[PDB]
């Protein structure tokens, strides 16, 4: 009888852990915990937890586009994180995920391709940012894009030359270069019951019996990046301003926790 | 002392009359003509 | 073998 | 008008159920239906019907753009199509994109609803998919055109319902604003109501 | 090109291998030293059973899927996916692998088979997934101690534990065997091995090996240091799974 | 949401909702529409229709003559069928829906035990449903519920089944159907309708029978030239 | 009290024997399992020592029992379940049993029809008697007037009231449905 | 999900009508049906729909490495496959026994009988070569596909343009289609298949098979012909034991067929061509 157990708290505006419909649970990072990596973040909500391990390599670039530094995410839910995965290639869930991320990185343009190019048409950068859920509680996108964003800051890149006599490129791993961001994309996420319920960070049993989901990425300067919305109820305006508000709140909040990480180190 | 005002059928008969399946014209299997005239009034 | 505490993982 | 001439045929297919060929200006998108039909105890679950959705373009094979694409549209049909009639039975949805010159998702949905008609599924109400693409200088541009796409810094896919006018599903390219969202999105409520009357119109002529 | 993950570039090589200079080598140290262990079980909530190891650079996670149902023949079956994850190590790998993987998966497998008891588990294949997210020496033995603790904290019958313990020669003139070792101590060796035993009873498991060279003498203290290793290693665990069930009393 | 009699001949879409004058009357909900509260939601474009009994207490009946191919197991509706299997004592018979239906072997005209039926795996059957609902597998029959076959059974063999919309059905087995007539005049025959659009047809030669499938696989549309054209056809076989 | 663990020694056969979670070696008992032991006493003074993982302690729907289940798949042969309240105890092993055709009703009448008893997504309460031997097919009975359905879902989404012994209606429209109702 | 079985009764009736050379749409056994041959808007597309199997094609290009033993000439990509709309059957994965001899057969009837210039196509020899693929699609499935494949990947080969190169030594310039006019390909011959089905173990022959036809016959017998009269492949499948004259025969009939066939797609590309000469984006042929 799960649903109406839960539509008693949803009344009495509450939740069955103790969550007043319109918060977040314990937020926490962890930046640099991996040495064989260039970035490395581990994020978790509460019993949700994510991690991003990105690697630097060199690469050859298009004919399009000589001056662009590729960045590659790839998103894992091996079978550890639920039941609901089993082992082999990727489902559904990690290929969705994926795409969002992409569609992330190259919309709010948090990153310049072109800072990436050492000599265009001969090399270029290649960013793997390879995130791996750990335990799908719920809400892995706010997740999977916040650890991007933390290690994606983390990240310090050597420095390359050229020599001509040689014709080849030589690595100085001694001397290193942070990685320039410019927009500081966060993801808030929310579940619509029937009509006009709207609850802000879903765990999993919320998103199984949920008639809709939604998410929204909110960059600093008042813009949005995504609006993710598949399928759901329905919703008109006036239930999406309050979203993009409150999304508005949790970039500040996040944004002011990852500065006090990036200070504590 | 309540009755159910609507209810839901999924079937083209009540909705609409209709003939019997199974039929035939002048001479094949007379058992089905036999039908025809029994069903279709 | 003395221990250590969790870089990733502490409690 | 603001958007541009877009036409329907129904019942092109003898094999599938129900099968639409939706074409606007020139992307055109071809939709089979196959109505409720079995499912393995794998894929099934009881009190619903399973429907699964398979999107297919015309070059290269599908990867994953295409597969959140479906997921979008399957979670929008189980929005609207009634499932808790046809129980431990699977509707599959195949969407072909014979064209392609933007507006593919405004396309392909419009493709799903009439060929989900046509197999005469029981569905809770009738939905549309719109495309508007705001260029730099925000002046938005309804139905885009590839150009349109190209030479634009948002474009936004919005799936519609028909009783409410809401918001089923949004996709979005690029990076906007607040307001720009709420008027592009009152200017998709006025071009689904042509859609809409464009519906009656064809099916109108299709039972006569 | 693979049409479940994104569009990258066709071939990547890394950047060290365009490196120029001489690496810096380890030098001298106790040989009979082990490293500082963190292990602690119970961290993952969506699982059944959960542990998590760290030893220097490495990191390993493993969690086990209990029993879902798939004499002699209605005897339990456990079927282990080892998985290093992609930002381990100097180079990168596809997620997928085929090569490696597999292997030490297999090195799990019969390692843990004869500790677990499957007569109890009829009918029935324990999904046990280890995850690798940092690469710092031993390997292999993290991943079976590691799996042993997750099977134990998910409750699934045994005999006994399973401690593994990852050994390196030097290739110096005196060679002598290097215990517990560091993802350098391992490149610049000349071979390695890996035990794993249960030592209440004293009995190996599943044992690994490989040599640039070797001989039969060498082999045997190397196996005969390992033992010394799991077994001063073990009440370590033996806290971890302690403490993790008085939390357990604690929550209820 | 508007005048359920003004709209009783027009082309109605999902999500129209429509409502119904009055203490009241008791009505039924047609087979492509839904109740929602005390109003009639729609799920099936369609030709809206309605029909009264000839008392004036019934009220009324609505319905959509909506056309498809698929089939839906309904209850009390005489059906072709074609084994596909069978488990011991019943076997299984496909109908064109979600899942097989299943007979039993004691359920055809005069059979028990000692005199089972001949009916072998490919064979085709003329029954009706007795148990059609959406949670359960459905089970068929060959017999009147009093205890004749009236029709059914076996179909028989020396024939051509084919396959047809199901409004065109719906629109043959009218009493007033002019082309199913016209054909009891050229050429003899002997046919079955099944309500999930496949029909079966005999005659004494092959050339006919072509031609009458033909004819009704188009009849839905056909033009007074082909239909001349066909008629002719058969005058001349 | 003292948590053990799988590898080590808890007892002599000579001081205890082993109740469940253990093993025996020469001479001696071997835990098995990350747990708390206990030794209980009987009159007899030998004690028997367990092991326990008290997460999930231990339950067992025994014949006399009156435990929920809610009604999955149903045929015109049998209905199946799954467990989820042994008495007022929930158990997340959730176990999977069967209704019968003529176990449904103390009268036995072979008149019973399930689809006009149970339907799919409705929750029951009923008696088991058989445990099973394979596949632990709990086999469960509703002959008793003060058993069966208690709540059902009416067409589409409205909960319905137990009118009579084989009536059921939804309170805001009006349509009798059939079901086993419970008292 | 999975196809319907099939009754006795069509079986035998089908049979029979064959051992009185009827069809049951109402033509001959040596005939095929209305073929249509409808083009798109981008060069390269053309739905052709025989009877009610509808088939998609599209071709497209590329430049990259080409390989070493041939370092002169270009590449070419055959693709099929068979969407499920074609019918409930073709799951994904699952019908795998059909794709592969489909494909085989495709690529061995085209390519190997040097159909096109795969040496024209060259621009930098040992860097960079044009590599031409062709995706198929099946929409609807009623019958003969191998013919309406084959159709489909002509008209598409014969109704396509490349984006027009420059070079110098190693420079080389790609343009747009709006700078420069595309420039076809350059085809030798337009091979198209013919599909005959055996019943009774070899005793009845019939062209242009629908699907009861593929269901109640026991072999098939595929010839790939030329308007000048040049064998390209053919293929025996089913598991049946036919003989020479058989297949003399069948080649006698797959001439004029094909004969025929080309001229109506040459009818069609000239239309094609006339419209687009006159405002227009569609091209339309009919048997």
């Amino acid at each position: 009888e799960p649903l109406e157990y839960y539509r008693r708290f949803l009344k009495e505006n509450c939740r069955p852990d103790g969550r007043e419909l319109g918060e977040f649970r314990t937020t926490t990072v962890n930046i640099g915990s991996i040495s064989t990596a260039d970035g490395s973040a581990l994020v978790k909500l509460g019993n949700t937890t994510v991690i991003c391990g990105v690697k630097a390599e060199f690469a050859a670039p298009s004919t399009d586009a000589p001056d662009k530094g590729y960045v590659v995410p790839n998103v894992d839910l091996p079978p550890l994180c639920s039941s609901r995965f089993r082992s082999g290639p990727p489902g559904e869930e990690a290929q969705v995920a994926s795409q969002f991320i992409a569609d992330v990185i190259e919309n709010s343009q948090i990153i310049q391709k072109e800072d990436l190019c050492i000599s265009p048409g001969k090399l270029v950068w290649v960013l793997y940012c390879d995130l791996i859920c750990l335990d799908y509680d719920g809400n892995i996108l706010d997740a999977c894009t916040f650890a991007l964003l933390a290690a994606l800051k983390n990240v310090q890149l050597p420095e390359v030359t050229i020599n001509e006599e040689t014709a080849l490129a030589e690595v100085n791993l001694k001397k290193k270069s942070y990685l320039n961001i410019r927009t500081h994309p966060v993801a808030t996420s929310f579940a619509v019951f029937d009509d006009t319920l709207l609850i802000v960070d879903p765990t999993g049993e919320e998103e199984h019996l949920a008639t809709g989901t939604l998410t929204i990425v909110m960059d600093e300067e008042g813009k949005l990046c995504c609006l993710h919305k598949p399928g759901g109820s329905g919703l008109t305006g006036a239930k999406l301003q309050d979203c993009m508000s409150r999304a508005v709140t949790r970039h500040k909040e996040v944004k002011k926790l990852m500065d006090e990480v990036i200070k504590s180190m | 002392e309540k009755e159910s005002f609507i209810i839901e059928e999924q079937s083209f008969l009540l909705c609409e009359d209709l003939l019997y399946g199974r039929m035939s014209f002048r001479g094949f299997n007379p058992e089905v003509e036999k039908l025809m005239l029994q069903m279709n009034a | 073998p003395v221990q250590k505490q969790a870089s990733l993982f502490p409690d | 008008c603001s958007l541009r001439h877009f036409a329907c045929e129904q019942n092109l297919l003898s094999r599938p159920d129900g099968s639409a060929s939706f074409l606007q200006g020139d992307t055109s998108v071809l939709a089979g239906v196959y109505g409720p039909a079995e499912v393995k105890v794998s894929k099934e679950i009881f009190n619903k019907a399973t429907l699964e959705v398979i999107l297919r373009p015309k070059i290269g094979l599908p990867g994953v753009a295409e597969k959140s694409r479906e997921r979008l549209i399957r979670n929008t049909c189980e929005a609207v199509v009634l499932g808790t009639l046809h129980p431990r039975t699977s509707i599959t949805v195949v969407l072909q994109v014979v064209s392609d010159a933007g507006s593919l998702l405004a396309c392909c949905l419009n493709a799903a609803c009439m060929a989900l008609v046509d197999a005469g599924v029981p569905m809770r109400a009738l939905f549309c998919g719109v495309a508007c693409a705001l260029d730099s200088d925000g002046t938005l541009v309804l139905d885009p055109t590839s150009k349109q796409e190209k030479e634009a810094r948002a474009v936004l896919t919005f799936a519609l319902d028909s009783v409410e006018r809401k918001l089923l599903m949004s996709s979005t390219k690029g990076l906007y604003s607040d307001t720009e969202l709420q008027q592009c999105l009152a200017a998709a409520q006025a071009a689904s109501q042509h859609v809409f009357r464009f519906y009656r119109e064809s099916l109108q002529r299709r039972y006569s | 090109g693979d049409h479940r993950r994104i569009r990258g570039p066709e071939e990547s090589q890394p950047p060290q291998l365009y490196a120029a200079d001489e690496e810096e080598a380890p030098g001298t140290r106790d040989p009979t030293r082990l490293r500082p262990v963190y292990a602690r079980a119970g961290l993952l909530s969506q699982a059944k059973g959960s542990a998590y190891l760290e030893a220097g650079g490495t990191k390993v996670l493993c969690a086990v899927s209990g029993p879902r149902q798939a004499p002699a023949a209605l005897r339990g079956r456990l079927l282990c996916d080892f998985r290093r994850a992609p930002f381990a190590g100097r180079r990168r790998r596809a997620p997928p692998g085929g090569c490696e993987e597999r292997e030490l998966a297999l090195a799990l497998q019969e390692a843990l088979e004869p500790a677990v008891r499957l007569g109890r588990y009829p009918r029935a294949q324990l999904e046990v997934s280890a995850l690798l997210l940092e690469d710092g020496g031993s390997a292999l033995a993290a991943a079976l101690t590691a799996a042993a603790l997750a099977l134990a904290d998910a409750g699934v019958e045994m005999y006994d534990l399973v401690v593994g313990c990852g050994l390196s020669l030097a290739p110096g003139p005196a060679p002598t065997w290097l215990l517990d070792p560091t993802r350098l101590e391992e490149e610049r060796a000349a071979a390695g091995l890996t035990v794993a035993l249960m030592p209440v009873l004293n009995q190996v498991a599943g044992l690994l090996g490989s040599g640039e060279g070797g001989l039969t003498e060498s082999w045997a203290e190397a196996v005969r240091l390992g033992l010394e290793g799991c077994q001063r290693l073990y009440p370590v665990l033996q806290q971890s799974l302690v403490r993790a069930a008085r939390r357990r009393g604690a929550a209820a | 949401a508007r005048a359920a009699r003004t709209v009783l001949g027009q082309v109605v879409l999902p999500g129209e909702e429509l409502l119904l004058p009055e203490s009241r009357v008791r009505v039924v909900c047609g087979p492509g529409l839904r109740r929602c509260g005390d109003r009639l939601l729609v799920t099936k474009c369609g030709r809206l229709r309605h029909k009264e009994p000839g008392s004036g207490s019934g009220g009324g009946v609505y319905w959509v003559d909506s056309q498809q191919k698929r089939y839906v197991p309904v209850k009390g509706d005489h059906v072709i069928g074609i084994v596909t299997a069978k488990s011991g004592d019943i076997f299984k018979v496909d109908v064109g829906g979600s899942e097989p239906a299943s007979l039993s072997y004691l359920s055809f005209e005069g059979a028990t035990k000692r005199n089972r039926p001949n009916v072998q795996v490919g064979d085709l059957i003329y029954g009706q449903f007795v148990v059609a609902n959406k949670d359960m597998e459905p089970e068929m029959v060959c017999i009147d519920s009093c205890g004749r076959a009236n029709g059914m059974g076996v179909i028989g063999q020396d024939g051509l089944l084919f396959k047809v919309t199901l409004g065109l059905i719906r629109k043959l087995l009218a009493p007033d159907c002019e082309i199913i007539q016209e054909v009891g005049k050229l050429h003899p025959l002997e046919i079955v309708f099944g309500m999930n659009g496949r029909i079966w047809v005999k005659a004494k030669t092959i050339q006919q029978t072509l031609i009458l499938a033909n004819i009704l696989e188009a009849c839905e549309h056909m033009t007074s030239d082909q239909r001349k054209q066909i008629f002719s056809r058969l005058a001349e076989s | 009290v003292r948590y053990c663990i799988p590898g080590e020694r808890l007892c002599n056969l000579e001081e205890g024997s082993p109740g469940s979670g253990t093993y025996t070696r020469h001479g001696y008992i071997f835990s098995s399992l990350a747990g708390c032991l206990m030794k209980s006493s009987e009159n007899g003074a030998l004690p028997v020592v367990s092991v326990v993982r008290e997460t999930e302690s231990q339950l067992l729907p025994d014949v006399g029992a009156i435990v929920t289940c809610k009604v999955s798949s149903i045929n015109s042969r049998f209905a199946k379940v799954h467990i989820l309240y042994v008495g007022s105890m929930p158990l997340k092993n959730s176990f999977r049993g069967t209704i019968r055709k003529e176990d449904v009703r103390a009268t036995e009448k072979d008149k019973v029809e399930i689809y006009k008893s149970f339907r799919p997504g409705d929750i029951v309460l009923a008696k088991v008697i058989s445990l099973g031997d394979a596949q632990s097919n709990y086999l469960l009975t509703t002959a008793e007037n003060e058993l069966g359905v208690v709540v059902a879902h009416s067409e589409s989404g409205i909960q319905m009231v137990p009118i009579s012994w084989c009536e059921m209606q939804c309170p805001k429209t009006h349509t009798k449905e059939f079901r086993k109702v419970a008292r | 999900m999975k196809e319907t079985p099939l009754s006795n009764c069509e079986r035998r009736f089908l049979l029979r009508a064959i051992e009185e050379k009827k069809r049951l749409d109402g033509r001959q056994t040596y005939d095929y049906r209305n073929i249509r041959i409808s083009f798109g808007t981008d060069y390269g597309c053309c739905i052709v729909e025989l009877g009610k199997t509808r088939v998609l094609g599209q071709v497209s290009c590329e430049l990259v490495s080409p390989k070493l033993n041939r370092a002169t000439e270009g590449i070419l990509f055959f693709n099929l496959e068979l969407s499920q709309m074609a019918a409930p059957a073709f799951e994904p994965g699952r019908q795998s026994d059909l794709l592969v001899k489909l494909n085989r057969l495709m690529e061995r009837c085209l390519r190997n009988s040097k159909c096109i210039d795969t040496e024209s196509l060259c621009v930098v020899a040992g860097e960079k070569v044009w590599q031409i693929r062709v995706d198929l699609h099946l929409l609807n499935h009623d019958g003969n596909i191998i013919d309406a494949a084959s159709i489909a990947a002509i008209v598409a080969l014969c109704h396509f343009r490349r984006p027009d190169v420059s070079v110098q030594g190693d420079e080389v310039t790609l343009y747009t289609p709006e700078e420069r006019d595309p420039v076809p390909l350059s085809i030798h011959h337009m091979p198209i298949c013919v599909s005959f089905a055996f019943f009774q173990q070899g005793t009845y022959l019939l062209v242009d098979p629908n699907e009861r036809e593929e269901r109640v016959m026991d072999g098939l017998l595929v010839i790939a012909m030329n308007k000048h009269r040049e064998i390209c492949t053919i293929q025996s499948s089913g598991g049946i034991m036919l003989l020479k004259d058989q297949v003399l025969r069948c080649s006698k009939i797959a001439g004029v067929k094909v004969a025929e066939i080309t001229e109506l797609i040459l009818k069609a590309l000239e239309n094609d061509q006339k419209v687009r000469k006159e405002g227009g984006k569609f091209g339309f042929a009919e048997s």
